[PDB]
């Protein structure tokens, strides 16, 4: 696995992140983690399994929010 | 031999022509002030239209025109601010009495002209003994309400306030100016309090001096309180409520004084509830909770709602550095009561955001069972400008009006909060500030 | 009526139809009716979006009550217009515009690594006549560094860049020293009084150049529209303006039930009544009930 | 009829304010 | 006299694009 | 104005500067007698120093009763003041009705007489379109909406080029 965050993890942030990322293995596998720091995330977490990615970071949340706001104002 | 509607029709047909000069519109405005014709507005509008319409201006016509616009109390920001062209261009050609009148009248309407205030403040500080102290109080009123935080004129004013006795009008205007500036300079306030000895010739000067020492939060003098309770018929609702707000903030327990001031405004508010801005209704609710002066029953709950509207209004228009301050102080609060990892901090700060009983939204409100503590942030606008760097009276008012709602408010100023380098330090600072005022938590 | 998060904006605004609705709201408050509780939710994106779409509702009645100083003599009419726009900005919730666009640069360049990212992601919020003068000095310092100038401030290359960016900044006409010393603050206020004086006299010069540039653009646009209008015969002008007015009236009559079309036809009735009131008494203008 | 008021006449008439209010009222309940 | 009501937010802070003062007055003098 | 004014019967104006209305104060320590002379009417009033302090209690709050708005009235005002600049140079057109006679006809070349007649009709077209003063009330309504969209910004109404340059330099030359 590979977990990406804006800052290094706190040790409780790590266990909450481990519990939220072990939901995404479709088996009884004991997947490991690899933390990396990219500053262009504004908080949140990206899980890079190299087979399935979940972009819950707020960079994509604010981008998706801006795209949704723009998709409503051209209709209203 | 005295007939006012004929002379009003005269002044209406006076400036209804095409080519009114400066002297005709200036003396028309002065003549409208000297008859007290606030009842009629369209003739005033003709006067202001021709005042903004003329182009020539010598010194005395503009001085009389802005004096009349001030004393008559017309507010029309476009035509008043368009007088600043000749007010700038004639500035050494104005006498010091003319200069004080013009800078005071442009300051009173809030004309944002930094060139005029710089080139008036340099004329003050470069020739100070040329000016009477009332002239300096007028220029200080003008440069203070004109949105200039000038300290050189304030110290040169405080010198003349320290040397020579001034009229209570002059001291009242200057205290109102320093309360707009937010200096709380004690070494000048103690001098300017010594002009309230013979009793003031007006009620507006005593009322604005009381609001001045409320917004600076010094002390009631018991002379201005006596001159206010003995002259409270000569105050507008926006003036009398501001006087009661300054009286409660200066810690007055004279209930006949607050009763005589609310006897002005409770029939006024019961006449038209919607005439006054909600800032003054919140100030009335502050004066009615701090001194405990009771109001009629349809007034008390209504201004209790109005204070909640005003608090949420100042919250929604938070100046975005204060919102950073509320975020940082609430983080320090959530750390000091125990949350070491950052999602714990985020959940606690997101749960510290309860509502007050009057509908308003409290930023940092903790409940340990039955008692409630409030953490308050005093960012920069509610501070003073002097090196003690203390809060003003509005946040002490907020602490007193929330402490009547079952809360124990701990004030965290930002002059002291921003010295600490680490979050454990700010956590200990906010925990010491809470544990001083509500130590049971 | 309102949803009560509108009405906290309209308390301090001195516009007319905001004042009438908020006075009716205070009248309903007086008769034993309670306030609605403010929803203490709607996380930061919804907060900024609702702030942005409710500050428009205070600037847009406020712009049309601000009279332009078109073709006036002197400087102080532009100062009236720009001071009234600053007052509109302070009543619509925005801060002093200098710190507002500095806040926008803090919002846009929170996570930039190099100065080239700064000059990229803030190109639209700065003048291109200055942005080209910064991109040339960026290339000049980039040639000597032979690496991207990282956005730290501890760097020697960033210091050599900033010593010439201050040079081009004072070359544009703004004294960068007093601006940096004003926003950077001083301890003793008697020594900061003169730098506040210099910053404010530059800033007054700057916002007068801003408002006067907008006034020069409106002067030239009105001159160009008139110079295209005086080439037409009156037959084309009459049928053209009547057709465009009838087309917009049909467009605002195609919408029913929406508030804006209803208020549109209401103000059309208002201007028809104003023509009737100027026709009834041409010496006094409109009839205003006093 | 005639001589409406004063506060009815200070309103700037063909400003927007209501296209924006309609956009906000059909945006924010649709974006929350 | 009525305008098309636009509700759009100008994001870019730019110079206001001054037009050219047209040649109608020189044409009328011609 | 503010809630408090600090002027009245103290460094007050004493006389009038015009002859169209004459003003003579008699200001004593307690009261004041202003006998103002204005046309065929005249008034001699009585005000004290604390009687002028009751003036600025209830404020006037002037406003501008306009047809569409104050903004659109100002743009229409500028369009009328430009149409005056054009009309003043249609005021200096030479008279041709002194040359409508048939004596100037038959001495004139046919092409040049035709061009003179077309020039006269061109003047009548210019003068009929430069005094269509009811069209300016809609002609200014095309200048408004781009201006209203340029004040309705996401940052500030009165923001522009040089203030953004000053804050860009202040943002860049600080430590990152």
């Amino acid at each position: 696995c590979t977990v990406i965050t804006a800052e290094p993890l706190d040790k409780l942030e790590r266990v909450e992140l481990t519990k939220k990322a072990e939901k995404f293995v479709d088996a009884g596998f004991k997947l490991v983690m690899q933390e990396k720091i990219d500053k262009k995330l504004l908080g949140g977490f990206v899980i890079e399994f190299s087979d399935r990615r979940v972009d819950m970071s707020t960079a994509k949340k604010v981008e998706e929010f801006n795209n949704f706001v723009n998709k409503l104002v051209l209709s209203i | 031999e005295n007939d006012v509607p004929a002379i009003l029709k005269e002044i209406d047909s006076l400036v209804s022509r095409e080519a009114v000069s400066a002297k005709e519109v200036s003396d028309a405005a002065v003549a409208l002030t000297y008859l007290q014709v606030k009842a009629n507005r369209r003739l005033w509008g003709k006067v202001l239209e021709k005042a903004g319409a003329a182009q020539d201006y010598d010194a005395a016509s503009l001085t009389n025109l802005l004096w009349a616009i001030n004393t008559g109390g017309v507010e029309h920001f476009k035509t008043v601010a368009e007088l600043a062209g000749p007010a700038v261009s004639l500035l050494p050609s104005l006498s010091p009495v003319q200069l004080s009148i013009v800078v005071e009248a442009l300051g009173g309407a809030g004309v944002k002209n930094y060139e005029l205030y710089n080139k008036a403040s340099a004329v003050v500080v470069s020739k100070i003994g040329e000016f009477k102290p009332a002239e300096i109080a007028r220029v200080l009123y003008g440069v203070a309400f004109g949105g200039v935080n000038d300290v050189a004129l304030a110290k040169a004013a405080g010198k003349v306030f320290a040397s020579t006795e001034v009229d209570s009008r002059t001291a009242a205007q200057a205290l109102y100016a320093l309360a707009k500036l937010g200096r709380a300079d004690k070494a000048t306030v103690d001098a300017l309090l010594k002009s309230f000895k013979k009793g003031t010739e007006s009620a507006s000067d005593a009322a604005a001096a009381s609001f001045a020492l409320g917004s600076l939060s010094f002390k009631a003098e018991k002379a201005i309180v006596d001159a206010l309770k003995a002259s409270a018929g000569d105050l507008a609702p926006a003036q009398a409520v501001e006087a009661a707000y300054g009286l409660a903030l200066s810690g007055a327990t004279d209930a006949e004084a607050f009763k005589a001031l609310f006897g002005v405004v409770a029939p006024a508010i019961e006449k038209a509830p919607d005439a006054l801005e909600v800032s003054s209704l919140a100030q009335l609710h502050v004066a009615s909770t701090i001194s405990g002066a009771k109001l009629p029953a349809a007034v008390g709950s209504f201004v209790a709602k109005a204070f909640g509207l005003a608090a949420d209004a100042a919250r929604l228009k938070r100046s975005s550095a204060e919102s950073a301050l509320v975020a940082d102080v609430a983080a320090a609060t959530a750390v000091a009561f125990g949350a070491q990892y950052r999602p714990e901090v985020a959940s606690a700060v997101a749960s510290y955001v309860k509502t007050a009983p009057d509908g308003s939204v409290l930023d940092i409100a903790i409940t340990k069972g039955d008692a409630k503590v409030l953490v308050q942030a005093v960012p920069s606008s509610l501070l003073t400008s002097t090196t003690p760097a203390k809060p003003l009276g509005h946040v002490a008012a907020y602490s007193k009006v929330r402490e009547a709602q079952g809360y124990a408010v701990a004030v965290v100023p930002a002059n002291e909060f921003e010295a600490l380098p680490d979050q454990k330090a700010k956590a200990q600072y906010v925990l010491a500030a809470i544990k001083k005022v509500a130590p049971s938590f | 009526a309102v949803s009560k998060k509108e009405v906290l904006y309209f308390l301090s605004s001195k516009d007319a139809e905001s004042s009438t609705a908020v006075k009716s709201y205070l009248k309903s408050l007086y008769a034993g009716a309670q306030v609605e509780a403010t929803e203490t939710d709607a996380s930061e994106l919804i907060a900024q979006l609702e702030k942005k779409y409710l500050s428009a509702q205070v600037v847009e009645p406020g712009v049309h009550n601000i009279a332009l100083p078109l073709g006036e003599s002197g400087s102080a009419p532009v100062k009236r217009y720009a001071a009234e726009l600053f007052n509109l900005g302070a009543q619509a919730g925005f801060e002093c515009p200098f710190i507002e666009v500095s806040k926008k640069f803090g919002q846009e360049t929170a996570t930039s690594e190099t100065v080239k990212d700064v000059l990229n992601k803030t190109k639209s919020y700065v003048s291109a006549d200055y942005n080209a003068a910064l991109n040339e000095v960026l290339s000049s310092v980039e040639a000597e560094i032979n690496g991207p100038v990282l956005f730290d401030g501890k760097t020697e290359g960033f210091k050599k860049f900033a010593a010439k960016a201050k040079a081009v900044a004072v070359s544009r006409g703004l004294p960068a020293d007093t601006i940096l010393a004003y926003c950077a603050g001083s301890a003793n206020e008697d020594a900061a009084d003169k730098v506040s004086k210099e910053f404010f006299t530059w800033f007054e010069s700057a916002y007068t150049a801003d408002a006067a540039a907008e006034v020069k653009a409106i002067e030239a646009e009105a001159a160009s529209i008139l110079d295209r209008h005086l080439a037409k015969p009156v037959a084309q002008i009459r049928k053209e303006q009547a057709s465009a007015y009838a087309s917009l009236l049909k467009r605002a009559e195609t919408a029913k039930g929406a508030k804006w079309a209803e208020k549109y036809l209401e103000d059309v009735k208002a201007v028809q009544w104003f023509d009737a009131s100027v026709a009834e008494a041409p010496a006094s203008g409109p009839k205003v009930a006093a | 009829a005639d001589a409406k008021a004063l506060d009815e006449l200070r309103k700037p008439k063909f400003s927007s304010k209501y296209l924006i209010q309609h956009v906000s009222q059909k945006l924010i309940p649709a974006v929350k | 006299y009525l305008a098309p009501l636009r509700s759009d937010f100008t994001e870019e802070i730019t110079a206001p694009k001054v037009a050219s003062a047209s040649n109608l007055v020189n044409e009328w003098n011609n | 104005l503010t809630t408090f004014t600090f002027s009245g019967l103290q460094d007050a104006p004493v006389a009038a500067l015009s002859g169209s209305i004459k003003l003579n104060v008699a200001a004593k320590a307690g009261k004041a007698e202003v006998t103002v002379a204005a046309g065929a009417a005249k008034a001699a009033t009585q005000v004290s120093a604390a009687a002028l302090r009751k003036l600025s209690g209830s404020k006037i709050s002037l406003a501008e009763v306009a047809r569409i708005s104050v903004l659109h009235s100002s743009i229409q005002n500028y369009l009328l003041s430009l149409s005056n600049e054009r009309y003043q140079l249609l005021s200096q057109w030479p008279d041709f009705t002194t040359m409508y006679g048939k004596d100037f006809y038959y001495r004139a070349h046919p092409e040049d007489l035709k061009k003179f007649y077309d020039a006269a009709d061109e003047y009548y077209k210019l003068y009929e379109t430069v005094t269509e003063f009811d069209s300016l009330s809609a002609l200014a309504s095309q200048v408004v909406p781009n201006y209203a969209a340029r004040r309705r910004s996401t940052v500030h109404p009165a923001i522009g080029s040089t203030v953004a340059d000053g804050a860009f330099t202040n943002f860049l030359l600080s430590k990152q």
